């Protein structure tokens, strides 16, 4: 049952790709480097600038 | 910032392909593995088949696709390169395909994909490689175990103790397995006719013709003296225009006369040599056989043989060792082929089989006889006998044999996430796609016997990871076990060739940016 | 009743043939799994 | 999905439609069987009219389209060349086990295992 799990947290995640996407970056490294950003420090007010 | 690539046509195709691909691999997914059922196709004439190999499957079927037909060329490409896993390449290319679809989506360019992909090629030859271990020939089980592996997937399984060993024995009756880097399979005549059961299939060391016996008297021949002819036996005729004036009521009489003594000349030349069977090649623009001439071969107690195709000449010539001779003047005893027994023989009256057995001279040919109810089954066991022989050569082109039952392809797939965990840039995203994408054939083999995909992939992973390899898939136990213990193991070229044309054919159809219609 | 009494007699040969043959016809007309039907 | 321009059955369809066309030429050749069957009466397209019970005849003159149906048909036909007597007997022997393996399959039991069990036996 963790498979549906972490594909609700890929489908729900895939709203930053889509918002990088259409802001002409990169999708995928800026989106890993935001959430390593996120981790990283507790700061989760991070997003897609 | 960034190129705004204003085009979107491009990734409609790529996405349009990809889709067609998953969806030509998703087709014949549940054809595959001991488990899988054929499929019955029913072409625009009222003329069917049951078919199991992927490549003729794919061929009956009148695919629409560009993606679809690249895939029945890869998979005709698989078969005539090995002739086992023409299934198992067009699911890995699929599935793959399907699987660099969200790499696609990811903000990937194709290259970028491409590369990573023949770099994960690259460290799957080397994997399979490792894996593998060394075959040597005059092993006979290890030659039955492979036979077996290959036959497993189709109709005639359960006459696979009966035809497994004939199998492997028509190659090992063929080519020498000292010194061979390779082996003909235009030399293995495969004849099928229609009635029996499977389990009266035959095979002969000598040869085998569906002609029949000209004079209806004499059946059986012991110490049998066969020779070809290529010229004809009836009235002389020139290349050139031929004609004969005749002004007397004497010159009837003359020119009957003379064509008589000159056809029994021809018919005692060819007596005197010994010779007890005649095979007349199947001449056009004159007559083979003139009705006298065959009396007269009636009369000196001889049997005939006509209407041959030019073409068998040298597979007749290859098998009991006899010269065709094109002039009369030329046939002698010294180059007359010779068998211990020639028979003609009635097939419970479904057919006239003539056999030439005990050839004398030696001969490296065998035929294969296959036999069944109707003929559906005649034609898949024909087509599966093929694969047999196909697999057995691989076996003698390169002599490395590895483990199956999806032991290798979940071996790889465990080696590349491993190396993909080391390539950090975005190629590492490519090769763990590459890596989980050759988990579909273990998914496939697992649902296709009604286990469960997920457990028995996951089991099958955990088990490969502590490095129990060659560990698989098992449908007598009904999970996964070691697999060499039960006697399923396949050469290593079949793997390798289905692994490099899928990544190939992948890298071409990823280049592909449009279609226009001509 | 005894079939030998009254004589009702048949070669094996047909009993025989008839079974291998309708199992052989029923195996190779079972392993369908789908069929694709062309379009003439 | 697939670009084939035909028409696919897959599953269960398809499987019961044969097992429909085998009791379909198994029924048609039925009655004709034993020594209180009576035999039928074929009449052609033209007229040319015949009085048979043997059931090789009876399924070489009906036209026959669905191949599942084609197979018993030339099943009949070889067991009249290589015996001649028993020709419905054998149509409805694999007819009626073919049914029952239908049957065995309907509850979720793989068609390998009924096709060994079938040879075994
Ligand atoms: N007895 C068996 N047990 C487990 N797996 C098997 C067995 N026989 C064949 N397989 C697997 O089924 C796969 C498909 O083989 P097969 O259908 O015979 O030819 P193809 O590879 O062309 O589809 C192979 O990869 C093989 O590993
Ligand atoms: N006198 C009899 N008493 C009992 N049973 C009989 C008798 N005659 C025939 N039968 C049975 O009836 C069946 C009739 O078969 P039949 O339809 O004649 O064979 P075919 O299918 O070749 O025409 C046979 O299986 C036989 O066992
Ligand atoms: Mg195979
Ligand atoms: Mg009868």
């Amino acid at each position: 049952e963790q498979y549906a799990m972490r594909a609700f947290a890929d489908a729900l995640e895939v709203i930053p790709m889509a918002l990088s996407e259409n802001s002409g970056m990169n999708p995928i490294q800026t989106m890993t480097e935001v959430r390593a950003r996120q981790v990283k420090e507790m700061n989760p007010a991070l997003g897609i600038d | 910032k960034g190129a705004y690539q204003d085009r979107d046509k491009p990734a409609q195709i790529r996405f349009s392909n990809i889709s067609a691909a998953k969806a030509v691999a998703d087709a014949i997914r549940t054809s595959l593995g001991p488990k899988g059922m054929d499929k019955m196709i029913q072409d625009g004439k009222g003329d069917v088949t049951i078919t199991n190999d992927g490549a003729t499957i794919l061929k009956q079927m009148q695919v629409l696709h560009p993606a679809a037909r690249m895939l029945v060329e890869l998979s005709k490409a698989q078969d005539i390169e090995a002739g086992d896993g023409t299934t198992s390449v067009v699911i890995i290319a699929g599935s793959l395909l399907d699987s660099c679809t969200k790499l696609l989506q990811k903000g990937i360019h194709p290259t970028i994909i491409s590369e990573s992909f023949q770099k994960a090629l690259e460290k799957g030859i080397e994997i399979l490689t490792d894996m593998s271990r060394p075959v040597e020939l005059s092993d006979r089980e290890t030659l039955l175990n492979s036979a077996t592996t290959s036959l497993n997937s189709k109709v005639v399984s359960q006459y696979s103790s009966l035809l497994s060993p004939m199998s492997v024995n028509a190659v090992m009756k063929v080519i020498d397995p000292a010194t061979a880097t390779s082996v003909d399979l235009r030399d293995i005549k495969i004849v099928k006719k229609l009635g029996g059961t499977i389990d009266d299939c035959e095979l002969v060391e000598g040869l085998v013709l569906t002609q029949k016996v000209s004079n209806s008297g004499i059946t059986r021949v012991e110490k049998a003296k066969i020779g070809l002819i290529q010229f004809c036996l009836s009235a002389p005729k020139t290349d050139m225009d031929n004609q004969i004036v005749v002004s007397d009521y004497a010159q009837m009489d003359r020119v009957l006369r003379e064509e008589r003594a000159y056809i029994l000349n021809l018919v005692k030349q060819i007596k005197k040599t010994g010779c007890n069977v005649l095979l007349i090649q199947k001449s056009i623009l004159r007559d083979a056989l003139s009705d006298l001439a065959l009396h007269f071969l009636n009369k000196m107690k001889i049997m005939v043989i006509k209407d041959i195709e030019r073409e068998d000449i040298e597979f007749i010539c290859k098998t009991i060792g006899t010269k065709p001779v094109a002039h009369i003047d030329q046939f002698t005893a010294d180059m007359l082929g010779s068998a211990e027994l020639a028979e003609e023989v009635n097939l419970n009256g479904s057919g006239k089989l003539l056999k030439i057995t005990g050839c004398a001279s030696p001969g490296k040919t065998v035929t294969i006889v296959v036999r069944g109810s109707n003929k559906l089954v005649i034609e898949e066991a024909e087509r599966s006998i093929h694969d047999a022989l196909c697999v057995i050569r691989c076996l003698v082109k390169k002599r490395a044999l590895i483990a199956g039952g999806g032991a290798p392809e979940i071996e790889l797939a465990l080696r590349l996430t491993e190396y993909s965990r080391t390539l950090s840039g975005m190629e590492s995203y490519c090769v763990r796609a590459f890596a989980d994408a050759m988990e579909v054939i273990p998914s496939t083999l697992a649902e296709n016997a009604g286990l469960n995909p997920i457990s028995t992939v996951t089991e099958l992973r955990n088990r490969h990871a502590q490095g129990e390899k060659t560990a698989g898939i098992n449908v007598r136990k009904g999970g996964i076990s070691n697999i060499l213990e039960e006697l399923v193991v396949q050469p290593l070229l079949v793997s390798v060739s289905a692994l490099t044309l899928a990544t190939e054919t992948v890298r071409s159809i990823l280049k592909i940016d449009d279609v226009v219609n001509t | 009743r005894d079939n030998k009494q009254a004589g009702v007699f048949e070669p094996t040969i047909v009993k025989v043939k008839s079974l291998k043959f309708a199992t052989e016809a029923a195996i190779t007309i079972l392993r369908i799994d789908d069929l694709i039907k062309l379009h003439p | 999905p697939l670009s084939v321009f035909g028409d696919r059955s897959t599953g269960e369809t398809i499987r019961s439609q044969n097992v429909m066309a085998a009791a379909s030429i198994a029924n048609i050749v039925k009655s004709s069987l034993g020594p209180v069957g009576l035999d039928k009466m074929l009449v052609d397209d033209i007229g040319d009219v015949t009085i048979t019970n043997d059931g090789a005849t009876i399924l070489k003159l009906l036209e026959v389209e669905h191949p599942a149906a084609k197979v018993l048909c030339e099943l009949a036909d070889l067991q009249d060349k290589e015996v001649g007597d028993g020709t419905t007997s054998v149509v409805i022997i694999a007819a009626e086990l073919l049914k029952n393996a239908d049957e065995l399959v309907k509850q979720k039991i793989h068609p390998t295992s009924v096709i060994s069990g079938y040879r075994l036996a």
